[PDB]
């Protein structure tokens, strides 16, 4: 369930639009894999990063 | 980069406590959206205006 997106996610902030890709994904899951919390936990970690 | 470190969190707990709700002073992006839709002059057409 700590999956990824099969293509970037345009996340489109209000003036400047964004895009979240695989690697920052990757990075981010590998942060939250790393603090070895629950999953509902290390999603705050996940989510921060 | 892909760095992660205390710093950088707490880089981000402090943007996040920072600012709650949008603050009249500090919301100039919407200004800065406006600006952006003009390309910059260059000598010529700068002399001719």
């Amino acid at each position: 369930r700590q999956e990824l997106p099969s293509e970037p996610i345009p996340i489109d902030l209000s003036d400047v639009t964004m895009r979240i890709d695989a690697e920052t994904a990757k990075w981010a899951r590998d942060e939250a894999r790393k603090t070895g919390l629950p999953h509902n936990e290390a999603r705050a970690e996940f989510v921060d990063v | 980069d892909f760095v992660w470190d205390e710093e950088e969190s707490e880089a981000l707990r402090q943007a996040r406590k920072d600012a709650e709700l949008t603050a009249s002073a500090d919301s100039v992006r919407a200004y800065l959206k406006q600006i952006g839709k003009v390309a910059l002059l260059n000598a010529e057409e700068e002399v001719e205006l």
